[PDB]
RNA sequence: CCGAGGGUAGGGCCCGUGACUGGGGCGAAGUCGUAACAAGGUAGCUGUACCGGAAGGUGCGGCUGGAU
RNA sequence: GCUAAUCCCCCAUGUGGACCCGCCCCUUGGGGUGUGUCCAAAGGGCUUUGCCCGCUUCCGGAUGGGCCCGCGUCCCAUCAGCUAGUUGGUGGGGUAAUGGCCCACCAAGGCGACGACGGGUAGCCGGUCUGAGAGGAUGGCCGGCCACAGGGGCACUGAGACACGGGCCCCACUCCUACGGGAGGCAGCAGUUAGGAAUCUUCCGCAAUGGGCGCAAGCCUGACGGAGCGACGCCGCUUGGAGGAAGAAGCCCUUCGGGGUGUAAACUCCUGAACCCGGGACGAAACCCCCGACGAGGGGACUGACGGUACCGGGGUAAUAGCGCCGGCCAACUCCGUGCCAGCAGCCGCGGUAAUACGGAGGGCGCGAGCGUUACCCGGAUUCACUGGGCGUAAAGGGCGUGUAGGCGGCCUGGGGCGUCCCAUGUGAAAGACCACGGCUCAACCGUGGGGGAGCGUGGGAUACGCUCAGGCUAGACGG
């Protein structure tokens, strides 16, 4: 499944604050802060100028390991938004933030995507009533994006959700705190969010 | 060409000349060891290279490389080949696989056992 | 080991009897017209000529002719008789 | 004869009928005459069964056999009735 | 409705049959140009009324002989001796292509 | 002399290339037509019909752009590619869906119609496809 | 009568194989000389012919893609 | 040797059809009519002077076909000439029907550089894979058509077969036998063996869908619906989530100060794959029965292989990770071992005592129930170049004329309208493909709707260009 592993250790290779774990992440415990340089024996060492296909690589690694996703989805949903109508870029960042771990974490159901998905997969989350274990579900606009009312009464939860009261969500989604539950407005333009990732790169990575 | 030459003649497409015939359009093939011996390598290297003399089911017999530190082959040896030449070992255009039928994989490889056919270690 | 395939081929034999039987006796009293009127002998050849047409007809009612056949045969018959006589004449009965 | 029936489509535990008129000596799922509308026997959309009734009529008319099950379908978009 | 080809009329030594070329025109499938393709149909001729070079019209039938598809339909045009010509210079120029 | 309108569009490239006011081409009606359109697009100034030493003619007048500042000052060409498409060799027919656009719009493409002479606006306007004759730009 | 095929005889094509034989490719750690690249120590190359352990030579004619 | 019938036969009846000849219409053998001649039939069951199932002749419909035709359909010209039923005719035979399909005679024809003949390879298509497109490759799965049923020939029965689980014969092979004689045909479903690198259960059910027979009940159905095995492929899912030290041990590196694996572990909380118990489908309402009329219509029941499965509810355990790679191409570096050895290698190249290239280790990169390898197809390859290449010296101008076929062709006018262009129209099956919506929790998958196109058939139109026919011209060419 999943990378399930090291998750600092992402960040410092990256370059990039990517914020994987919620809390600490913006603690002074975080790695980034203590030691932003990459993992293992030669992250002291100077780097050497990177190739155009290192350059690449790594833009397309960042967006990637941003959701937890496989390498495998990740590539089908790019392939789906070449081909689909419109600007790729835009198209491919939406179909990304429309996978179900991804909103049950911009709502803040969860800090972390990883614990987003553990949601989702353990049926603590529903759409439009129903109960949906699938992280991959592609959640289109309208969508009631709920805690299971028979999971509601988690501590876990509770505390996230005690962190939302009128706590920001993208423009894209309005959360209904206390009630546990949130709705999808639309999908999200590159403007309407401020990822650390020039999204052309990813294209020139699959255009090689 | 003029395009009446064209009419006439046409384009030739050319085909491509197989580089491992005695596959006989096969993956792999199974064979016997019938020599197996020592072969020295071609300018500027300078080996013992191990080899075998293999006679195929597809009817060939033909020479096999014998990859990896050490190995159990003899003649009468049993053996799964596959494509592959040895670029300084001229003749030899197929390679044994190791960890099939009489071929025992590397002893104590560690590093790329899947190509050497050793087993994962305790 | 066996079937009912065994009972369709017992009836194709007997069937096999019935249609010979009738396509012979056909041929047999079709040249036989045509004989008769090559030498016509008018009265003898229609006389003739109209049992074989019987036949003929007879036949198709079941498997052993196609209707089109029938006329296909009754066709040649008094195409061949009526020539035939023309060699000499006269036609002293019918048809037609 | 020539017959009016069901020609399965769809998938496995996903049954989806084409109900059609074809030669009776086809394969099931063979080249058929003409679509006369389909039928979806559990029932998971709002409309689970079309017939051109029109077409129907004629096919019927001009000596088409329904099969049972169909002539069940058949009935159930009326062009029995009189 | 039954196909009616134009040609020549390039042999006649048949009884109640003529031997009519028959052109055709199309441009070349990849190389685009326009070429030329001939093709010889054996015509029913009852009336044995059809001479060496006569232009005429023949259509498709049902069968008269093995290869015999079509009647000659009507004449068109009389004389072409000059294409008739063609015709025979190639097939004369082929015993210079044996060895 | 195989191709006649291969011809002329080839003794106004060498013209134009070495920079004269004009140059003959020997005439027909059929290449007044494209000339015709050839001025009328402004790739030249326009032509007449002279008289060479007893035979018909066409004087085409070449166009160019203005001298240039730099190490060359030689002017821009007006027509600057001009190249038959159909040949003797090989006929280029296009149908009306077919026609082409000659540098996203800023060339044109010369055809013969059963309608006459037209670019490939004109053509697609009128509705009809022909003989793609050349392009220019 | 025709007729699967069988039999007799004689041809044609293709494949595998054969004492032995011809040259070829690769190998290279050998023997002989050094033909070509410099005017490469006889300018070179060339078709042909004859000849020599070998590279090669010479004749006849041709080319310059020959140094001075 | 007996005996029935929807078995066979004869006679009648002739609505009508069949055939000969004449006539009209037509125009290949299409329809109509006149004399003659010829041909029909089967009964069963109920609730019984009425029904239902059948039977008979004829027209038609619909469906499914046969035959024929134009065009398209691979490699070798180191295959260049092929042909006696051969090509045509007349007459017969044969068929449902045209035809040398078959026969008899008559004539001497038929085909070929636009590739006959011969050899090799191949079932073809819708499609599929690739590709910017053009094109290339491929035709398994699903659909359509063709061909075959151990090898070969043959006809019989029949609406239809020259018939996979029908017949006859010959051959090869195998088996049974009581040794006299007999039997068989998995390229149906499973399964065995052999061959191979390699390819499945001797499963369940007719519940659904469909087919045969039956008035109906119903019977049959290895079609089919399903279950089994295989990471074979694609799709979805897990092996946890949060917190957690300027940071344990162990291991690696170290200039000995320290750096690294690493929030990684431990540890704490939180969730709860698996499993446990409880419920439990959709797929199935028709045939039928009853009222109506055996119809229209209305009510009535019977029935699920998968399956006690999916799924719903209750509880509930932190719960498999591996494979390739880290010289350059190409993302990922250090220590040791080795010392042109052992070995690596796709190309270039690495290895001779300080190897980022061999072997291990630490570390890193890339994917993840997969990862790599071999094989093959298209791509990158404008490296067969139509789009889109070249030939002085890189591979590439024929030693030179002459000329056959073919390709190509000057200026003006008109006819035709062949190419070409335009419009209308028929065809372009379904699946697939693309856009949209929708159904399985998503996806894969599947359903529903939408838009085309080339190509060819037909009808009408246009005439510049190319073609053709006709008439002029002199600028090319030839002649004096
Ligand atoms: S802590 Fe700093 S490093 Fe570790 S995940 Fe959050 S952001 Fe990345
Ligand atoms: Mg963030
Ligand atoms: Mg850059
Ligand atoms: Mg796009
Ligand atoms: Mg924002
Ligand atoms: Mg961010
Ligand atoms: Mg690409
Ligand atoms: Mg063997
Ligand atoms: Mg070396
Ligand atoms: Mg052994
Ligand atoms: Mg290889
Ligand atoms: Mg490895
Ligand atoms: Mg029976
Ligand atoms: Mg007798
Ligand atoms: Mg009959
Ligand atoms: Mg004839
Ligand atoms: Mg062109
Ligand atoms: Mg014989
Ligand atoms: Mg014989
Ligand atoms: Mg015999
Ligand atoms: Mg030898
Ligand atoms: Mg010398
Ligand atoms: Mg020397
Ligand atoms: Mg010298
Ligand atoms: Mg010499
Ligand atoms: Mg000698
Ligand atoms: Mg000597
Ligand atoms: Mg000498
Ligand atoms: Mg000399
Ligand atoms: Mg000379
Ligand atoms: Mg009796
Ligand atoms: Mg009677
Ligand atoms: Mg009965
Ligand atoms: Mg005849
Ligand atoms: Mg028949
Ligand atoms: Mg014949
Ligand atoms: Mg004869
Ligand atoms: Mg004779
Ligand atoms: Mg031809
Ligand atoms: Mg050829
Ligand atoms: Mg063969
Ligand atoms: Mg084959
Ligand atoms: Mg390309
Ligand atoms: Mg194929
Ligand atoms: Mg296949
Ligand atoms: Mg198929
Ligand atoms: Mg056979
Ligand atoms: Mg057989
Ligand atoms: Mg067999
Ligand atoms: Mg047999
Ligand atoms: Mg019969
Ligand atoms: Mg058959
Ligand atoms: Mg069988
Ligand atoms: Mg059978
Ligand atoms: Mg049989
Ligand atoms: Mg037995
Ligand atoms: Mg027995
Ligand atoms: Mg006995
Ligand atoms: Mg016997
Ligand atoms: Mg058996
Ligand atoms: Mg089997
Ligand atoms: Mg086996
Ligand atoms: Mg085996
Ligand atoms: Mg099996
Ligand atoms: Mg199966
Ligand atoms: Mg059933
Ligand atoms: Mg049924
Ligand atoms: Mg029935
Ligand atoms: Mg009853
Ligand atoms: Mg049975
Ligand atoms: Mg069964
Ligand atoms: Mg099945
Ligand atoms: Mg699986
Ligand atoms: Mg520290
Ligand atoms: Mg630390
Ligand atoms: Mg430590
Ligand atoms: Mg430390
Ligand atoms: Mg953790
Ligand atoms: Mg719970
Ligand atoms: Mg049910
Ligand atoms: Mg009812
Ligand atoms: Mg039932
Ligand atoms: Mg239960
Ligand atoms: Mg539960
Ligand atoms: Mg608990
Ligand atoms: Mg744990
Ligand atoms: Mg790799
Ligand atoms: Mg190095
Ligand atoms: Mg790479
Ligand atoms: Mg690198
Ligand atoms: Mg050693
Ligand atoms: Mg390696
Ligand atoms: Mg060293
Ligand atoms: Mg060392
Ligand atoms: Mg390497
Ligand atoms: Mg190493
Ligand atoms: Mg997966
Ligand atoms: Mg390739
Ligand atoms: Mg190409
Ligand atoms: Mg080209
Ligand atoms: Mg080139
Ligand atoms: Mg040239
Ligand atoms: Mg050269
Ligand atoms: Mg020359
Ligand atoms: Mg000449
Ligand atoms: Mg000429
Ligand atoms: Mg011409
Ligand atoms: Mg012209
Ligand atoms: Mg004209
Ligand atoms: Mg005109
Ligand atoms: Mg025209
Ligand atoms: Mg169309
Ligand atoms: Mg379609
Ligand atoms: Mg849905
Ligand atoms: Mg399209
Ligand atoms: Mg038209
Ligand atoms: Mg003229
Ligand atoms: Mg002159
Ligand atoms: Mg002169």
């Amino acid at each position: 499944g999943r990378y399930i592993g090291p998750v600092c250790r992402l960040c410092r290779r990256e370059g990039v604050k990517l914020y994987l774990k919620g809390e600490r992440c913006y603690s002074p415990k975080c790695a980034m802060e203590r030691r932003p340089y990459p993992p293992g024996q030669h992250g002291q060492k100077r780097a050497r100028r990177p190739s155009d296909y290192a350059v690449r690589l790594r833009e397309k690694q960042k967006l990637r390991r941003i959701y937890g996703i496989s390498e495998r989805q990740f590539r089908n949903l790019f392939e789906e938004a070449s081909k689909k109508k419109g600007v790729t870029g835009s198209v491919f960042l939406g179909l990304l933030e429309s996978r179900l771990d991804n909103v049950v974490y911009r709502l803040g159901f969860a800090v972390s995507r990883r614990q987003a998905r553990q949601l989702v997969r353990h049926g603590h989350i529903t759409v439009n009533g129903r109960r949906v274990d699938l992280p991959s579900y592609r959640v289109r606009p309208g969508d009631e994006i709920a805690v299971a009312e028979k999971s509601r009464n988690l501590e876990l939860i509770r505390q996230n959700l005690e962190a939302m009261k009128g706590r920001k969500v993208g423009p894209w989604l309005s959360l209904d705190v206390e009630g546990m539950k949130g709705k999808f407005l639309r999908l999200p333009d590159r403007e309407d969010l401020a990822l650390p990732v020039n999204e052309q790169l990813v294209i020139e990575f699959y255009s090689r | 060409p003029t395009i009446n030459q064209l009419v006439r003649k046409g384009r030739e497409k050319v085909r491509k000349k197989s580089k491992v015939p005695a596959l006989k359009g096969a993956p792999f093939r199974r064979g016997v060891c019938t020599v197996v011996r020592t072969v020295t390598p071609k300018k500027p290297n300078s080996a013992l290279r191990k080899v075998a003399k293999v006679r195929l089911t597809s009817g060939y017999e033909v020479t096999a490389y014998i990859p990896g530190e050490g190995h159990n082959l003899q003649e009468h040896s049993v053996v799964l080949i596959r494509g592959g030449r040895v670029k300084d070992l001229p003749g030899v255009r197929y390679h044994i696989v190791r960890g099939v039928y009489d071929a025992a994989g590397v002893k104590d490889r560690k590093k790329s056992r899947s190509k050497y056919g050793t087993k994962k270690p305790k | 080991r066996n079937l009912s395939a065994l009972k369709r081929h017992r009836q194709s034999l007997k069937r096999r009897l019935r249609n010979k039987a009738k396509k012979s006796a056909i041929k047999t009293l079709s040249k036989k017209a045509i004989q008769l009127a090559q030498e016509g002998k008018a009265e003898e050849a229609l006389k003739i000529m109209r049992k074989a047409e019987s036949l003929i007809d007879k036949a198709a009612k079941g498997s052993t002719l196609h209707k089109n056949a029938a006329a296909r045969r009754k066709s040649r018959l008094m195409r061949k008789v009526r020539q035939l006589l023309e060699a000499a004449g006269a036609p002293l009965i019918g048809g037609g | 004869m020539v017959k009016i029936r069901l020609a399965r489509f769809g998938s496995k535990h996903n049954p989806h009928y084409r109900i059609v008129v074809t030669d009776a000596r086809r394969k099931r799922d063979g080249k058929y005459i003409e679509k006369i509308g389909y039928y979806d026997p559990r029932k998971t959309t709002p409309d689970w069964l079309k017939v051109d009734v029109e077409r129907a009529r004629y096919w019927l008319s001009v000596g088409a056999q329904p099969t049972d099950t169909a002539r069940r379908l058949l009935r159930q978009a009326g062009v029995f009735r009189q | 409705p039954k196909k009616v080809l134009t040609g020549v009329v390039v042999s006649d030594k048949m009884q109640k049959t003529v031997t009519v070329l028959v052109e055709r025109q199309f441009p070349h499938p990849l190389y685009g140009k326009v070429i030329k393709r001939s093709k010889k149909y054996l015509a029913h001729d009852p009336e044995e009324k059809y001479k060496l070079g006569d232009v005429v019209e023949i259509i498709e039938s049902r069968p008269i002989s093995k290869r015999k598809r079509f009647r000659v339909l009507r004449l068109v045009e009389s004389g072409r001796m000059d294409l008739v010509e063609k015709y025979l210079i190639r097939r004369q120029n082929y015993e210079s292509l044996s060895k | 002399l195989t191709d006649p309108i291969a011809d002329m569009l080839t003794r106004i490239r060498n013209a134009t290339r070495v920079y004269k006011e004009s140059t003959d081409v020997p005439a027909s009606r059929f290449k007044e037509e494209i000339l015709r359109i050839l001025a009328r697009e402004g790739f030249i100034k326009g032509y007449e019909r002279v008289d060479v030493d007893g035979k018909p003619y066409l004087r085409v007048y070449l166009k160019y752009g203005p001298r240039r500042q730099g190490p060359d000052p030689r002017p821009e060409q007006v027509i600057h590619h001009i190249r038959r498409i159909s040949k003797p060799g090989r006929r280029v027919y296009v149908g009306v869906k077919e026609i082409p656009r000659v540098r996203r719009g800023l060339g044109i493409a010369i055809l013969s119609t059963s309608k006459g002479v037209l670019t490939d606006r004109e053509a697609r306007k009128l509705g009809v496809g022909g003989e793609l004759i050349c392009e220019v730009w």
